[PDB]
């Protein structure tokens, strides 16, 4: 006989009736990688040190006027 | 040991004076092949430092 009920105490006692997993279907036949973080750059130091000052200033981009005659 | 089946009778040992057991007993639940699968399962089980065993 199958002694069913006991079947179900048999792997009861000695596994703990853990045994149903859980699965996720996936729907999509393909694979991609999941949108997991991307952290943002907080740095230690400073990349140069020091904020640049304005480097193409209005007195230097108007280098000359013109005197000619057209 | 229902678990394991339908259970037909049970009995165990008890004293007869002060009564308490002596700490065993017998049973056949219907069936040879519920008997051996349920000392299959609990040839040597554990509980508190006894340990069952069975024939």
């Amino acid at each position: 006989a199958p002694s069913a009920k006991a079947t179900a105490a048999k792997k009861a006692v000695v596994k703990g009736t853990n045994g149903k997993k859980a699965l996720k279907v996936r729907t999509s036949a393909t694979f991609r990688l999941p949108k997991t973080l991307k952290l943002a750059r907080a740095p230690k130091y400073a990349s140069k040190a020091v904020p640049h000052y304005n480097r193409l200033d209005s007195y230097k981009v108007i280098e000359q006027p013109i005197t000619s005659e057209t | 040991f229902a678990q394991f089946g339908d259970l037909k009778e049970v009995r165990l040992a008890r004293n007869k004076k002060t009564g308490n057991s002596r700490h065993y007993g017998f049973l056949e639940f219907v069936n040879k092949e519920d008997a051996m699968i349920a000392q299959e399962s609990m040839n040597n089980y554990l509980l508190m430092g006894h340990l069952l065993q069975v024939r």
